[PDB]
């Protein structure tokens, strides 16, 4: 039988690093959203890299570094964006807490307080993958591992997009971009072009053992990350291919 | 192709963008230790087994320093299997069991350190990396603990809940990283056989093979991790690797001055 | 007169690593068992090493390693029994907690959640003292240096026997093995043969301040902890030689 | 306009190292005063480091090391007495917590506990600034910098006199030292001559953003804390210079 | 004066004390890393270039490491700007904007120190310190991140939200803290100009000059962060400092030679 | 000697009545600003009555009722803008609770809760005294009677106006109205004409044994309330005559 749930009450939040980006006037109603949440679920709430991470892969590329030199590069601009939303959320008790502290205390920050934000990048560093110079195991795909790996109620990925379209829609092709309510990760896999999540989150979807759907919702409009933790359609749901115990 | 084509792409797409990715592979290629071997000795096949094993390759590694610049790194071994069997048997996933995994290897690593130290040769990690550049200019070697980084965050195998990248996937990929010279597996097996040796009588020795044709005859899960295959087709610097037999005597030096003991195993 | 106590409210219980090498059998009853225990007590739970560390003296003797190198292997096996034991119990908001947080913010982080796990064995190190050539300060020693230290309630030794015996009771001899309900540190000090406890324990109870009794039961049937938590004689309890103030 | 305040319910309390440096006879009932107060306040605490930094100073001068080397030797007393006032103040659920935890994981610990003891030195180390070879960022000054970073609601000065003089009421000239029930920080930087708070305490006043004012109060005189935490005047009032919203 | 009359005062009087404050000044005076040169590598003049501007540098620093002990800070550049920017627009305080711009200051020592560890130079740190007289010693170098330690307790300045002490300061500060003998700032432009070259069109070049002309010219915040300045009046040990073009091949190899390229900043 | 404290870390906050008959517009921010105070201090909210027992004093006088018929009455309006009041900060878990509760149970749910809203007026009902037609212990008294008796850190009046002045601020004198920042209960009781506060609150100041000043504020300036219970001068403080023990 599959592996037990380590905190199956535990709602994990993805925030992109490009919703942070936008700075305070989409900080600000998302920390406003985020108050509110407190009291209605326990949250860990990992932040992405967003654009600092696209300058810092542009001057390690011209430099000519290995994908695992890249890899932590990223990961601290997404740790950059943890420090910046948990100051937000202080005087709630909010705090930001590092790799080792999620790994192993997470049981014990959650009951000392509601909400606690981390680094959603992954710890792979220099062992990060080869194959391609851009780091595989991104943001997306370190908060599913960890979401999955707990056996979370969910994962939520917050977004500057209301999902994924079939085309990029502030891309080139973007006139002929489709919305879509609902797709699976393995059919999303088969196909070619961009996403807005990481390719390699399909890859640990296809082995995750507890988290049946991940729903990608738009950050910047208020209220959709709410309705998303109550299970109410209003971005794109991605289906694991989990299957029901 | 140009540096502004490719920070453009950097800026304007998503990193999933393949337009984006291809002008990434064409970016230039530093190796960070180029002149360095990187050895796994492993846990079950060497340590595991005490002085008769451990001490001859002490021997060879404090011999071998003179001439070449060595990333010893340390399998785990019986006592991680003992912790994987008590965790799987609870119901925990992979990403704990990796955690339990590490702290065996770390032993390893601390045993073969000490016997080390009056060498010179430290046990590194607690910096990480930057030990590794000081130590390896001035004695020339250092030993670490084989396991990925991962923990909690270990992809899981498709079956099952023992964490598929264990100590040969970390030393590898840090050879990789490195982009290291040479990547050698310290085992107890001369090499790759076309069956199990200790299982099967009439096993043949091979000496060289490539991933394909390792996977072809049903070899994907012998004497390396078989993800291990998998990151050996995808590594931009370490191409193929060899596997020796470190309870012969002189073996490890014999690979390191370029003999061909053992099997290589090739990407392509 | 004597120190204050620290955390005079504290219960200390240490958990034999042979009990968690039991796997699932012995593990699972033992957590559902401390869950119901941590509404009635403030615990600290702390988990000896068991047959791992065995093994790696056996490794460590063979390569001629000094009594200092083995301390810190050993210790390495009760911290992961305890990383196994804090898992099991991570959905009740207890985690493992390192030295550090166990010597200098035990108070903050019993005030966050009911219990926490951490290694019984203590930081000696490198710094353990030479004579014999097996580690003697262990995990029953370091859990009653840590609880009289403390000033704690209680330390509770929880092992896979009913109790202390005239011999072995798994051993050569066990058939002339009798049981003791009770004995003293000072009467066990002055015998020669084995016990289920650490040598080192009694000599660290011949200069204790606080804890007057310890109490050593069998953790393989059900129900036993939680009587000795609450002062019942369900095993075999050791009188430390404290007197009162 | 001015930075959002972090922490605007938090209360920073400084204690002087010489206070503590009177041993239990000052120590015990500034505990049982701490005590009392737990239930009214969150609190930061910090502490100074006395007579012992003095020692280090000495023997620091003698052997020629700059004052980037006498500033993390001093600011290890001011951490000392503050693992002893956590120390007793443990059963009330009270730790010390080191500097990364206080700059960045404060919210979450103060959810977690009522109190929390830290050091009041600021981490400048070994880029404290040079000009004089005593360390100007001592405790008083770590502690207003802090308090005005999270925009807390107070800062208290705990000290072994009543507040500020005309004169060190404890040197030479201490017959004509006159008490000053209110100053501002800028009369004070205009004066010669010494005070019972570090000069560059007024060089952070003046760039303050949040804090109008701080009490220096006489902690050796039980109640004087607690008045001073409801803002009852009973000692030296502090102006410093910020001016309201 | 004497030892004495010094310990008496430091046990008697408070440290605000001026008697106190006089006989400390008259204390002996060690250099702990006299024979070392501090230079700042700048964030967005030098590293935030990549590859035209770092990999010649990375040759002269090889090169002088044979002749001279280097303590190489890194500055931070344009992603802590956009940092700054983000939080700024958020109302934080200069403390948190302080935390954030050393992470991009740790991204910059990590990618220098990688393209140096093949030469063994260490990214120190870790350690702190400690792994820094070794390296010293051995290798001749070392890598570190120039931000200030301060953190959450960084002063703010008089007016704004970024933080006043960045790597400029935070070099200078390691330099008259080890009492080294030369402060070198690398960055892009030749020196000191009576105005900003980048802006201004007739702007002169300006080879020598005090802090008091500095402020008496409208330069206090020009080159160099404007605290700087101020900290160089205090300081004990370097008491000038010297600003080169690190795009000009071999600027900082003459600068070590004690060529006077680029401009030098007094401290009277 | 004095009574001891019953609740010596409770802060009490009267809100008069005539601040909430203005509705939505004082009611909102009031209610903002009581929203950040909840994480600093345990409040017990006590609400006064207004217009509404202006009327029902009318009709009541109009049928001949007696002052311990109209007390009552009074009371029940007061209630309701407790009910009122406590609604709006419902989400913040803070509930109107009736007066045997405050009686008896007030610190049990000051433990569950961080704040209490009951109504200001006391009980005295049907034994309310003679003499005036119109009941004296209204809610001012109340209020001061009940955080006296507990021993409270203090009793704060949120008006709508400023403090107290010389003549009615809204009255047919109001151009000679001269604002008092500071007054003693005893020169009040001696003056005749209109108070903001309850006459017989000043008696009961006279008998008081633990309060030594209440300050009486403008709740429809936001803020104020904020830095009277952090002893901030901002409006009329009166001197109880209590001295200190
Ligand atoms: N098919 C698609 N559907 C939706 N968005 C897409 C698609 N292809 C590309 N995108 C782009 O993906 C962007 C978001 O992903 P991106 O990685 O750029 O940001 P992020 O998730 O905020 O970053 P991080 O991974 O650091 O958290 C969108 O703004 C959109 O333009
Ligand atoms: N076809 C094969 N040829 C050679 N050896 C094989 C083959 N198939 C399986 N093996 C087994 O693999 C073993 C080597 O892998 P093993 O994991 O034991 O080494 P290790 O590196 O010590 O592991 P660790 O370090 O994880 O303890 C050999 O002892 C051998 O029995
Ligand atoms: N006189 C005795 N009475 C009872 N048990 C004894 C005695 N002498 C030896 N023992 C043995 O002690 C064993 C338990 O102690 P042991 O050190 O082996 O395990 P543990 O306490 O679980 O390990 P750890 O110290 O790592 O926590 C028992 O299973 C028993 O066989
Ligand atoms: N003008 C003054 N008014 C009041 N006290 C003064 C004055 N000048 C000097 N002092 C001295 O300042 C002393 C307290 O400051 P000091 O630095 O000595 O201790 P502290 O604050 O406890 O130490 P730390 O800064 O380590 O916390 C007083 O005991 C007093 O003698
Ligand atoms: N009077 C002046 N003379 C020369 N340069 C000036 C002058 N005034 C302003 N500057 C500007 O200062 C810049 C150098 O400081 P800058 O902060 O860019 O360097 P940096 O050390 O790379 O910063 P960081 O490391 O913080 O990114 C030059 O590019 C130049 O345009
Ligand atoms: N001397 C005075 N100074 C200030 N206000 C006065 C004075 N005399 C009369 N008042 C009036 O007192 C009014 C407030 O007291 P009032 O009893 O009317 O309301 P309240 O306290 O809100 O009611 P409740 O007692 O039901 O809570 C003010 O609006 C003001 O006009
Ligand atoms: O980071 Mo913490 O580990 O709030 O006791
Ligand atoms: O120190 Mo922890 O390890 O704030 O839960
Ligand atoms: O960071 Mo602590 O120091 O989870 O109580
Ligand atoms: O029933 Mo009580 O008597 O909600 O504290």
């Amino acid at each position: 039988k599959r592996p037990i749930r380590l905190l199956p009450w535990l709602q994990v939040v993805k925030i992109g690093g490009r919703v942070m980006d936008r700075g305070a006037d989409a900080i600000l109603p998302l920390v406003e959203e985020l108050r509110k949440l407190l009291p209605e679920h326990r949250l860990l709430i990992l932040t992405g890299a967003g654009v600092r991470a696209r300058h810092v892969f542009s001057v390690g590329l011209d430099l000519g570094l290995p994908v695992g030199s890249l890899a932590p590069l990223a990961a601290s601009e997404a740790g950059q964006n943890g420090h910046i939303l948990a100051a937000m959320l202080a005087s709630e008790g909010v705090s930001y807490v590092e790799h080792p502290t999620v790994a192993d205390q997470l049981a014990i920050h959650l009951s000392a307080t509601r909400a606690v934000v981390g680094s959603a990048f992954p710890p792979y560093h220099h062992h990060e993958f080869p194959g391609s110079r851009i780091p595989p195991h991104r943001a997306d795909t370190g908060a599913f591992l960890l979401a999955d790996a707990f056996g979370a109620a969910g994962l939520t990925i917050v977004e500057n997009v209301d999902g994924i379209y079939t085309a990029d829609p502030n891309g080139p092709d973007r006139g002929q971009a489709r919305f879509l309510p609902e797709t699976s990760a393995t059919d999303l896999a088969k196909s070619e072009g961009p996403l807005p999540v990481d390719r390699a989150l399909l890859d640990v979807m296809a082995t995750a053992r507890h988290i049946e759907r991940v729903q990608v919702v738009n950050g910047l409009v208020p209220g959709r990350l709410t309705a998303a933790l109550r299970g109410e359609h209003v971005g794109t749901l991605i289906r694991t291919g989990v299957r029901p115990a | 192709n140009s540096t502004a084509e490719l920070e453009e792409l950097l800026m304007q797409r998503s990193l999933t963008d393949p337009q984006l990715q291809a002008a990434a592979a064409a970016a230039a290629d530093f190796r960070i230790l180029p002149d360095a071997t990187v050895i796994k000795i492993g846990g079950q096949s060497v340590i595991d087994r005490g002085r008769a094993a451990v001490y001859p390759l002490v021997d060879e590694i404090v011999a071998a320093r003179k001439n070449h610049k060595l990333l010893i790194g340390t399998g785990a071994g019986t006592r991680a299997r003992h912790l994987y069997s008590i965790a799987a048997g609870l119901g925990l996933p992979a990403g704990v069991l990796a955690q339990l995994g590490s702290s065996v290897a770390d032993q390893n690593a601390a045993m073969l350190g000490q016997l080390l130290a009056k060498h010179g040769i430290p046990v590194v990690g607690g910096a990480g990396l930057s030990a590794v550049p000081l130590s390896l200019a001035e004695v020339n070697a250092v030993v670490f603990s084989g396991m990925p980084p991962y923990k909690l965050w270990m992809r899981p195998a498709a079956e099952g809940v023992i964490p598929p990248y264990r100590t040969d996937a970390g030393c590898f990929l840090l050879a990789e990283q490195f982009g290291c010279k040479q990547m050698i597996f310290v085992k107890d097996e001369d090499g790759l056989y076309t069956a199990n040796p200790k299982t099967s009588k009439d096993a043949t020795f091979i000496p060289r093979i490539s991933v394909d044709e390792m996977k072809a005859k049903g070899l994907h899960d012998s004497i390396l991790e078989f993800p291990v295959l998998d990151l050996l087709q995808s590594a931009q610097h370490v191409r193929e690797v060899q596997v020796v037999n470190g309870l012969v005597p002189g073996n490890l030096t014999r690979a390191l001055a370029g003999e061909h003991v053992g099997t290589i195993i090739t990407a392509s």
